[PDB]
């Protein structure tokens, strides 16, 4: 199976450098074209760089938005990409994206036939600040039949992102978890959960939320009141 | 920068309907490639080269276009086909994506699930006040959220956020949260959340209060 | 249908039947001429087919010889209408055919042997589908493939496991199965005319100068190339230098000349074509890894030595070159080349890329290659070095080995008729900057703008109808002109033809005074240094 | 008289009236600015010249340095133009000086060397007659004598009996002579514009290079001629070479360096031009026998060096060629040329000319030269080989060392200004084929056309009038027109006018490209050999 | 091949007058040469370079001219100036010369002194017979010979010859020998020899006899 | 004094070759251009060739109608200018002149300053035959006379009284009919010295070896 994982995202200073990494598995690496493609925030795709095969002397070409200050690398033995990012400004924030382009052999020729999760950059000059997690629970037994709505806010974090599930993932239905609101360099986000007022609060239900670039990890039980 | 102009820039349609979206180049490409993306993921590769489809993608989608105009169409549009699709070319170097086209798929008009949540004690402890509502599975997306602090609107500290379109039952959700002070939240009893959509001719409103 | 069934010497053949303009034709893709060259079979001479039974089934164009591809843009037909179209294999021996309905008697056959500079190529390229040249002329197009790269071109002289030159060996044995079998398609293999483009028209004059191919055929067209071309052919010890590298970067451990074949026939083909291009000696631009090798039976000398002297086979040909041939190449290595921009290089890079166009020169050559390319009134403009390193690598690699070819055929008293292709296509998918680029006469010769699939001008529909009536008349003939245009070639008038929408109209000189510099001065100037 | 009485520092000078058109100017002739260079006095530096008590009869020009005189046409002024008119002997250090009348205050100054390749000149020639331009400019002229010859080159570095450079130490001595005694005549010692044609422009521009001698001038004119000409200077190694042969072509014998000198300033002046060209080392032509040395002390490197790096004074330069440069030397050695018919040379005799015309040129040199200079389409063109010939002696030794000189002289922000003079004479004595040749603006310079006893058109009388205005104007201003054009010329703008019957038309280029085969290319490919 | 064209061919002058020579090139030359020549020697310098006389030439004698159109004078002519005059041009290969001026210098009319002889015993001996007549020393040039044989007129056998004048004495002599076989001589008695000229209005005859 | 003496000349077949000679002495000859002039009977002069000198490399130029037939020659150490003959043509019958031309040094610059008596050249198929010389006596002053009769080729030196006998003396041209030159030379004296003094007429002719001399003697 083809995987894609980057690596090496997050909060940088405006003129400041970053590395992000890739961690290619489930194919033949080194006979690859790969590309780093990104995506601002409510935006589309932009394509910054490739690099070729060894074949195609690790022939680099570059968004000319960013020609001289990122730098594409790869390296065959580790099966490994890189970006070198160089003079960080507030326009680089985005989502960037390790993407795979079919080769010859595959149907997908030409093609970004696979694409990563993404690894977030945040180019500013505001501080890392970890959320407030609290629970929403009801405070009023309101309508017992037949559903129950539960949630939590993720108060004042930067920067972006932050993962939420619900019962660490084993609760997929029911889930809405909101896009963030940045409002003066701090972001809030919230994320609600529908289940029947039978397994509530007779059954466990819980937030995880992770924060990684202030390294926070929270476990919050929706306990009612 | 050849430059890709997709439009409709967001396009509409029932279950069953022929749906065309069009992509227009400002100079003629040998051929388009076409990606959807859907909330939360990364891009995923839909048509290759122009008109053949990629491995998994329902026969009902299929890719068409020539010189400066290229289309992607679905004979007959279901629920699991709400995305966006963006076309790319790989003519002229840099590569470049369109704008997308956001496929928007129609249903019975479903009025929102609205649940209010008093601020959490942890947070009060802590010194602050949010007060959150929910406005969960409605249809059409459009709706207007106001908030009252007994009986008097308020808008100063209100943080807004909506979903795209759910795939499995093509509805929106909302969230809006009050922020005030611990002191000015306890200077109030009435807390309202005060929503205006098309499958209500009133206000649908939620409520509570600090002496309750 | 009936017309679709054909009987031959090595077995019996399924057709079918292709609508062209106001009639039809008939085509029988995938004939093979040879036996698959796998295993231990990988880099012998070509086994000559062992005949079928019953009827095989020639309605579909089989795979192209495993190539390094062209993946600079995979969505831009400029590369792409160069890349094979039906996939790769090592079982790749096989022609196409096709014939105009009815099926004549002894109608003329013109037999094409594609470019892509010996690393390259497929017969199943659009460019060179016959139903335009077979229905507007009412001729035979003829279709071969030949082995390339290592796989075609892996030159060990003497030793029988890599002879060099494979590639044309297959390119010989096709002619071979042409004379033995063209007649029940209805063509005379007495009337054949072979033709090519860049190493097609290199392996078409490798055809007139060994004597075992001779034989094979009564004229020829050489467009855009020529054998005394310098990326062409090497010498015996760089093949052999060639051969031990690919081996050692392959991890291959050898003490023998056959114990390095046997290593090279295990590893996979891909892995073999990955490090083909670490072999080449230099940073250069239009030199390429596994070409012919001079062993001493093929070429008996240089074809340079051969054309001098003399001994070549004595008959008329066509030749021709493109208005801008070395623009294609700049943009595959060149400093400041690209076709996604002006490609305005700087003084700085003009020089680097004339050390990769003459990769071989020491400084005093390289020194005699700026001093005839600078405008000395204007020495910085970025636009003059840009069209000044399109003409050295056009007039080094293309046009001066076909000028230097033309004038030791007439030497010997051969009829040479010269072309010159300068009009730009109306819809041209490369930038203004590069021209009439290398190859793109080929579309004209072949009848593509008769398509209307394909917009095209009526002004060039006009064109192609007398480009294809040329390349007839001349198969036919051995004269491409009729009413009673265009004059024969001699190094004392080498007047030359513009072919383009305007009237057929004559020019005096096809380039003497500089192809005096790159073919008597400059070899002279390494003989003395 | 009144103004035909002068007394200077050397002391007092007699004079002579001279009409000239509707008035007159005064001369002053045979004036000695040196001691006589005879018996153990003859091949040493020049002595400067003892001052006289009282007055000096300075009414009649004094005899021409000893020289080989050209007898090939006793009865014919083309070439009798330019030999002796007033005798030979080796007392012939004198100046000549013509000034305006009523005598002006401080007048510009025009110094005249004379040319004839080192080796002959005379400033008593009546093509150096300065009557006109005194007259029509209002300028005084002033024309100066040099030894020439082994008498004024027979080059010994080192050794004080023959220092190497003698005559250009006399042409130095004359300078530093006008300096302390030109304001008694009515001109300006701070406007002092040196002018010469051919070894006199090469003269002229080595005072521009050498030491002692650029504080001597203000500004210069070199006309058909440049001191980095190949023919201009000798290897000291060279020098003495030649030096020795005459020595044993004389029947000398010599152990030490002075007891050779010794020797030869026994032999009779004729004995020693007799032999003087028996020393050169190859069969060829432009090429002179005893010619200035790089000594190390008046040369401390050569010209071409010194041009390069800027060791020389930075001043205002005019500077231009005639339309054919070459053909007068053509006629005085290479196979099938002659005056006295159309000089349709063949292959063979074009080849023998090249090797005469780059004497010290190895094969690979020959081969370029004939790279060039050869019409790849059209080779057996006798008309095309005599125009070739005339443009090799041309280019080579006369107008792409000019061309290298006004390159490197604007390679400091100097004022150049270029001109061609291309109007051939409506009464000119050499055939048709010469054209306009070497030293034939002269005339016009000096205003011989003005002269009705010469039969001139009245279109020619127009043109000298301008010639004598733009030298004039430049010798004044630094800039040879008056505003209310020609333009300056540069390495990247090598701007040139055209002086002729028309009003002064400008083109851009003074032939860039091939002077950069003869300066850049040419050496470069023998430091490699 | 520049032609020099003399005029007149032939030039009489009396003692004492002006005389003027010219020399015409078919193109122009930068000076004119002159020699003269007397009979019976080679040609001598005379004029160098237009104008400047050769040594020992007398002063009387003068050159001049300019591109094609060249001359030389004597301006008082003495008998010693009998000769051919060339001009010669050194401007271009070949140096060519004109074809002369014969300078002829008059002088008071002289008859001739007419001498006939017999044919020698010598010449008759050896089988043949010659009779001579000379006529010397005569002005002008203008003479006519004519021989009879026993009074009948006789042209066969007759070889006349004349010298060009005499720088000495301005006359002219001329010879005039009949040749028959001896016995044709043998057979006649008359030999006549009989001659016309300016200084005598009846012919002026000599005549001898065999049987005499 | 300057000297030019000629030799060499005489009758030649056509087609056939001579080697004329030149003496040259009173002057530096190797400091001087040379040349060779022809003067055919009765005509004008004819430039032949020059050759310059060892400082002007020894370069000939010729006249086109003799141009690689004749050759002209130097050798400057025994003083001797030498015109090869080739191919020899009826037209190159002539008096052929050996000729020095002024130096830069001298006032003849250019001129053809010095020329020699000539060396008569006779280009015919015709043969060598001596003259018969008779004497003229007749049957104040004497004309006496002698006929030298049929030879060939041309030229014949007639002298009286071994060259004391100048004055009264006419030497005529020759004439030639059918291949022979008939010459005469007329003598007159006063009636005192004849036949008392001796008078004879001394005939030359070097081609066919002939020296005769005639006593003029009263009939
Ligand atoms: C016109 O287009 C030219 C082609 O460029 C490509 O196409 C465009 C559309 C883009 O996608 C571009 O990214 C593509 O490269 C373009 O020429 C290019 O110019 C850049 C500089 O602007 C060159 O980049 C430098 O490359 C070297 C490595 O070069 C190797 O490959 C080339 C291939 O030809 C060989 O010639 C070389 O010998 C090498 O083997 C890098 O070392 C160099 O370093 C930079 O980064 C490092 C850190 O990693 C820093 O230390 C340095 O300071 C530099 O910042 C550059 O990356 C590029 O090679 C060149 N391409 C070609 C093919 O020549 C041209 O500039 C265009 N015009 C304009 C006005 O943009
Ligand atoms: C290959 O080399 C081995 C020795 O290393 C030897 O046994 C073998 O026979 C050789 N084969 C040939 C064809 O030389």
């Amino acid at each position: 199976e083809v995987q894609l994982v980057e690596s090496g995202g997050g909060l940088v200073q405006p003129k400041g450098s970053l590395k992000l990494s890739c961690a290619a598995s489930g194919f033949t690496f080194n006979t690859y074209a790969m590309h780093w493609v990104r995506q601002a925030p409510g935006k589309g795709l932009e394509w910054v760089a490739r690099i070729r095969s060894k074949s195609n002397k690790y022939a680099t070409h570059y968004a000319d938005s960013v020609k001289d200050r990122f730098t594409i690398s790869r390296d065959d033995s580790q099966t490994m990409l890189y970006l070198q990012m160089n003079n960080l400004k507030t326009e680089d924030t985005a989502m960037y994206y390790c993407v795979r382009e079919g080769s010859y052999y595959d149907s997908s020729y030409g093609a970004m036939d696979y694409w990563g999760q993404g690894t977030s950059v945040t180019v500013s000059s505001a501080k890392t600040t970890p959320p407030s997690v609290y629970p929403l629970a009801p405070g009023s037994a309101a309508q017992t039949n037949s559903m129950v709505t539960l949630g939590c806010l993720v108060k004042g974090y930067f920067p972006e992102p932050v993962t939420v599930t619900w019962n660490s993932g084993s609760l997929s239905s029911g889930v809405h978890t909101f896009p963030a609101v940045l409002e003066s360099d701090l972001y809030t986000l919230s994320s609600s959960v529908t289940v029947p007022s039978s397994p509530w609060p007779s059954e466990t239900v819980t937030c995880n939320v992770a924060h990684p670039a202030s390294s926070t990890k929270v476990d919050k039980k929706i306990v009612p009141r | 920068q050849i430059v890709l102009t997709q439009s409709p820039a967001i396009m509409s349609a029932s279950p069953g309907e022929k749906v065309t979206m069009t992509c227009s180049a400002s100079s003629s490409v040998s051929y388009m490639y076409w990606y959807h993306q859907k909330p939360g993921s990364s891009p995923k590769p839909w048509i290759y080269r122009t008109s053949n489809l990629a491995s998994g993608v329902p026969a009902r989608f299929s890719g068409s276009g020539s010189g400066t105009s290229y289309s992607l169409s679905v004979s007959s549009v279901e629920a699991e086909d709400a995305a966006t699709y963006y076309c790319q070319q790989y003519n002229s170097h840099p590569m470049t994506f369109g704008g997308g086209t956001k496929l928007e798929i129609k249903r019975a008009d479903a009025a929102p699930t609205v649940s209010i949540f008093p601020p959490s004690s942890e947070q009060l402890t802590s010194g602050g006040a949010s007060v959150v509502c929910f406005l969960n599975n409605f249809y059409p997306k459009d709706i207007n959220v106001k908030w009252k602090i007994d009986g008097s609107e308020r808008q100063n500290g209100v943080l807004n956020s909506w979903t795209d379109q759910d795939s499995k039952d093509s509805t929106y959700s909302m969230s809006s949260t009050l922020t005030l002070t611990k002191d000015e939240y306890e200077r109030h009893n009435s807390y309202t959340c005060e929503a205006t959509h098309k499958t209500s001719t009133s206000p649908i409103v939620k409520s509570f209060n600090r002496n309750e | 249908a009936g017309e679709l069934k054909v009987s031959t010497q090595t077995g019996s053949v399924r057709g079918l039947s292709l609508p062209v303009l106001d009639g039809h034709v008939s085509a029988f893709l995938g004939i093979p001429f040879a036996e698959p060259p796998l295993g231990r079979m990988r880099f012998l001479r070509p086994e000559p087919v062992k005949p079928w039974q019953h009827v095989l089934d020639a309605t579909s164009y089989k795979p192209a010889c495993y190539q390094m591809v062209d993946t600079s843009y995979p969505g831009f037909q400029g590369t792409e209408m160069w890349n094979p179209n039906r996939g790769m294999s090592e079982d790749c021996l096989y022609l196409n055919i096709w014939v105009p309905s009815p099926r004549p008697k002894d109608a003329p056959v013109l037999v094409w042997i594609y470019g892509g500079g010996f690393y390259s190529g497929a017969a199943s390229l659009d460019v060179y589908d016959g139903r335009f040249l077979t229905y507007t002329q009412n001729v035979i197009l003829v279709s071969l493939s030949y082995r390339v790269g290592a796989f075609g071109f892996l030159g060990l002289p003497g030793s029988p496991e890599a002879p060099g030159n494979m590639g044309l060996l297959d390119q010989r044995l096709a002619l071979q199965w042409i004379q033995n079998n063209i007649h029940p398609f209805g063509g005379n293999p007495r009337a054949v005319t072979v033709f090519g483009e860049s190493a097609g028209a290199a392996s078409v004059g490798m055809h007139l100068l060994s004597t075992q191919s001779r034989t094979l055929f009564q004229r020829a067209i050489l467009q855009s190339g020529g054998p005394n071309a310098p990326w062409a052919t090497v010498t015996p010890a760089e093949s052999r230098g060639r051969a031990a590298l690919l081996g050692k970067q392959l991890g291959c451990h050898f003490n023998n000349d056959s114990e390095l074949v046997s290593c090279l026939r295990s590893k996979n083909p891909q892995e073999l074509i990955d490090e083909e291009w670490s072999v080449l000696p230099y940073k250069s631009i239009f030199r390429f890894p596994f070409v012919p090798v001079i062993d001493g039976d093929f070429f008996p000398d240089t074809p340079e030595a051969m054309l001098s002297s003399g001994n070549f086979k004595e008959t008329q040909v066509l030749l021709g070159v493109v208005k801008d041939e070395g623009s294609y190449f700049l943009i595959y290595g060149l400093p400041g080349f690209s076709k996604d921009n002006e490609s305005l290089i700087s003084r700085a890079d003009f020089l680097e890329g004339v050390r990769m166009s003459v990769p071989h020169a020491n400084d005093i050559a390289t020194d005699a290659v700026v001093l005839q390319y600078t405008d000395w009134q204007d020495q910085d403009n970025r636009e003059k070095n840009r069209e000044a390193l399109d003409d050295i690598v056009g007039d080094h690699n293309v046009i001066c080995p076909v000028v230097q070819f033309a004038n030791d055929y007439a030497k010997r008293n051969s009829k040479v008729y010269a072309y010159l292709f300068d009009h730009r296509a109306s819809n041209l998918l490369w930038p203004p900057w590069m021209g009439v680029p290398h190859g793109y006469e080929i579309e004209f010769v072949f009848g593509l703008p008769l398509n209307d699939s394909l917009n095209y001008t009526p002004q060039e529909k006009e064109l192609s109808r007398r480009m294809m009536r040329y390349w007839a008349n001349f198969a036919r003939t051995g004269n491409p002109t009729d009413p009673a245009a265009w004059p024969t070639y001699t190094a004392s008038q080498p007047q030359y033809v513009q072919l383009n929408t305007q009237p057929l109209a004559t020019q005096p000189s096809l380039r003497a005074q500089i192809c005096a510099f790159w073919n008597h001065f400059l070899p002279k100037l390494l003989n003395a240094t």
